[PDB]
């Protein structure tokens, strides 16, 4: 599994879908309209072309 | 058993000492965000301060106490550079008596996540009570109603940037809060992110003797002490460290007094301002025009706008 931060479109994005692709909801954000979301490595490509699915971002670390 | 006080070189570097006779921070509308990795809870010289204890590690929000506690020391080290108490033992940070959100985003590595870092924003914004306007008014930061924090801290940065992380910034700056970021520890040409936003104040690191430290990037938007820093560390204990993440909270701990000395004789507190700003009407205009000039004048790439001190912010602030 990788951690990816998905920008949505509220009105097209289902977070009970993403379980289609293998994946589930890690957070939903309140202020912002983005979701954080653990997918397949491979379901990447299938989860960028989700419904309502706007941007996928990838996780970083900082120290 | 406890040391007995001392003023670490750094707080009377920001000239912080003479502000605590008109405040200390404690106001009760300011609370200072610290997003870390955690906090000695107990530490006799932090207990009273903290007023929220929160974590956001894996996604995952907890105000559970074996999530919240500080794993790694450098949480507790800088909380204590802004709020370690004015009393007889320890140290004293830069606002001894402000209320703090330690918000725990990093884990036991001093390491994180960009999206635990972004839930912890959001976090700050929305305080404990999980609104961030309660009353639909627009005003949160300085809002008496909300819990909304003034100042989000954060003594972390890496080379990504982000929309999501980008956005929350957004949220935090158009909240009214003022936003400190680390510069970074790489000696590199520019500042790590979020310190790199135009809504952040990057914030890099100085020693004793006003040089900048070879490891701070460079082109912040202010410096301060950040060698040789003195501060509180597990368990209900204190140690000397070096980092950008040191200077920061000096940063914060300045715009606490500001935000709190503002409130105090007026009600309100100040707008945020610009990382150009030069007015003596928001937050970081006050703390450019008020910085020691240190080398090239007017902003340079080492110190940008120079050393920030309180004394003389507030003095402006109250002018
Ligand atoms: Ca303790
Ligand atoms: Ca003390
Ligand atoms: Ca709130
Ligand atoms: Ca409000
Ligand atoms: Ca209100
Ligand atoms: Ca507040
Ligand atoms: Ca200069
Ligand atoms: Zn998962
Ligand atoms: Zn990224
Ligand atoms: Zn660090």
């Amino acid at each position: 599994t990788i951690r990816v931060i998905v920008s949505v479109d509220k009105a097209k994005f289902n977070p009970h879908e993403v379980l289609g692709i293998g994946g589930h909801i890690v957070y939903q954000f309140k202020l912002i309209p983005a979701v954080v979301v653990d997918v397949p490595a491979n379901a990447v490509g299938k989860l960028k072309k989700m419904p309502g699915v706007e941007k996928v971002e990838f996780d970083h670390q900082a120290v | 058993t406890q040391p007995a006080q001392t003023i670490p070189w750094g707080i009377e570097r920001v000239k912080a000492p003479s502000v605590w006779s008109i405040t200390d921070g404690s106001v009760s509308v300011i609370q200072v965000a610290v997003l870390d990795t955690g906090v000695d809870y107990d530490h006799p010289d932090l207990a009273a301060n903290i007023a929220w204890c929160v974590s956001t590690l894996r996604g995952k929000v907890s105000t559970k106490l074996r999530d919240c506690a500080d794993q790694n020391g450098h949480g507790t080290h800088v909380i204590g550079t802004i709020a370690a108490l004015n009393n007889d033992i320890g140290v004293v940070g830069v606002a001894p008596g402000v209320q703090i959100y330690s918000v725990r985003v990093l884990d036991a590595r001093g390491s994180g996540s960009y999206s635990d870092i972004a839930i912890g924003i959001e976090q700050a914004i929305l305080g404990p009570d999980g609104v961030a306007d309660k009353d639909g008014d627009g005003i949160i930061a300085g809002d008496p109603d909300d819990d909304a924090a003034e100042v989000i801290s954060m003594s972390l940065g890496g080379p990504a940037d982000d929309s999501y992380l980008y956005d929350m910034i957004i949220q935090a700056y158009n909240a009214g809060i003022v936003i400190v970021a680390a510069s970074g520890n790489e000696g590199a040409p520019s500042p790590s992110y979020p310190a790199a936003y135009p809504e952040v104040i990057a914030v890099g690191a100085i020693d004793s003797n006003d040089n900048i430290a070879s490891f701070s990037n460079r082109q912040p938007e202010v410096s301060a002490p950040g060698v040789d820093i003195l501060s509180t560390y597990p368990d209900d204990s204190y140690e000397t460290l070096m980092g950008t993440a040191m200077a920061t909270p000096h940063v914060s701990g300045v715009v606490a007094l500001i935000q709190a000395a503002y409130y105090q004789k007026y009600g309100k507190i100040l707008p945020v301002g610009t990382f150009d700003d030069i007015s003596k009407n928001t937050v970081r205009g006050i703390l450019h025009i008020t910085a020691d000039d240190l080398g090239p004048t007017g902003w340079d790439a080492d110190y940008g706008y120079g050393v920030v001190r309180a004394a003389l912010a507030v003095q402006a602030a109250l002018g």
